[PDB]
């Protein structure tokens, strides 16, 4: 099972099977990377406690996590040790001997396996059209637009969910409740629901943008018309709001 | 079929109540940002303590709907006033008596 | 040269006064647009009732 | 050296009081020309009266 150092985090939750740069900018934590190389080059990424602290502590983790492993041996000469990772699968803690330096006594990976696969086929093509139009809509993402055109053809709903739900922002507790179950196709449904709420808030933004614009044009029109009235009083002039005052 | 579809429509109401009230969570979040930048603080911590104290003390639900119709006339005005402070202290006097 | 520096200073104060006026108009209309979308369910007025 | 330090400091603060005069004077010029073009030379007569 091989006890591994739980190397601490700032805010980043990792899903399995994804090449990711982790930037270990903490001198309490780069020595945990030295202990990681002293632990078969292995990592066990557990989520940093929310709203952030700066201390590896037993009161600064969670109740799940995944294992990772070094890909580049990159030193930054500023107090940061950039490690490239790729997360393995989900496990937990037997004995978190605390720290500096924190470990967990490692598990074996939690191994859930797909049954009911044509519903997975319907939900993968729903995922596909969903993420498709998600990329098309949310241009605040500025996303790479040459990739799902290449990786559409596969059927690995684990890895599909990994790379598809990977690139896009939604908050930390949602990353948790994906990370924190052995239930597989319900979390695929959870990802699809996230995509649905994205499209929902998108369209509600659109709607109130249009209500803004029509109130703007309405106020401008009403100003122009009240000036038409003023100048008509001027070029009638016999109807001056004034000869009554001289009278 | 009929009983499965009863439970299915139960989950339908579940989905749509979650959709609708998390959607109003989104809209009030936008009003948090807007009221911040215009006035002072997050509306000076207003209409959130009242909104969380209506749901938690007592109450008869007709009183609760009566109070939610009084929160909506404070979404239209907060400046001053010789007009909105009367309804403010009225709903305060409402929410503070016991049930 | 002090006169010219004073001109730059009041120029900047002018432009900042404009942009806060503009955005505060924009955001009050944001607020009421959001608001009537929220009060969308009830369209009945007291006098019509 | 000490007496001429005194002379230089008092003269530089004479120029500081001149800087106060130049601030309030020039800004008063600007504000009264603006107040004049918001008036008709009346709104300039009666307010000074």
């Amino acid at each position: 099972r091989l006890e591994l150092p739980v190397i601490p985090l700032r805010n980043t939750v990792i899903l399995p099977h994804t090449t990711t740069p982790v930037d270990v900018g903490r001198a309490k934590s780069k020595r945990a990377v030295e202990e990681a190389m002293g632990a078969d080059r292995l990592i066990f990424l557990v989520a940093q406690r929310d709203p952030e602290v700066d201390d590896p502590a037993p009161d600064d983790l969670y109740t799940w996590g995944v294992q990772a492993v070094v890909k580049q041996a990159m030193r930054l000469p500023d107090g940061t040790l950039q490690v490239m990772v790729e997360a393995r699968a989900r496990a937990q803690v037997t004995d978190y001997i605390p720290g500096p330096y924190l470990r967990a006594r490692g598990e074996v990976f939690s191994e859930i396996f797909p049954i009911d696969e044509a519903v997975v086929r319907v939900l993968v093509e729903e995922l596909k059209e969903a993420f498709e139009k998600y990329v098309a809509n949310h241009k605040s993402l500025r996303l790479d637009r040459y990739q799902l055109e290449a990786v559409k053809g596969t059927s690995d709903p684990a890895m599909l969910a990994d790379t598809i739900a990977y690139h896009a922002t939604w908050t930390v507790a949602e990353k948790q409740e994906i990370l924190e179950l052995t239930d597989l196709e319900a979390r695929l449904k959870k990802v699809l629901g996230l995509l649905s709420r994205d499209l929902e808030r998108f369209e509600l933004d659109k709607r109130v943008a249009q209500r803004v614009k029509e109130q703007m044009d309405t106020n401008q029109r009403e100003y122009y018309l009240r000036e038409q009235m003023k100048a008509i009083q001027k070029e009638l002039g016999g109807e001056d709001g004034l000869s009554d005052l001289e009278a | 079929l009929e009983r499965f579809e009863l439970d299915k429509r139960v989950a339908q109401r579940v989905k749509e109540q979650m959709d609708t009230n998390q959607r109003e969570y989104y809209l009030r979040e936008q009003m948090k940002a807007i009221q911040k930048e215009l006035g002072g603080e997050d509306g000076l911590s207003d209409l959130e303590a009242l909104r969380k104290k209506i749901e938690e003390v007592g109450m008869p639900e007709a009183v609760k709907t009566k109070a939610l119709k009084e929160l909506d006339r404070l979404e239209r005005m907060q400046q001053g006033s010789p007009e909105a402070t009367v309804a403010r202290t009225y709903l305060d006097w409402l929410t503070e008596v016991p049930w």
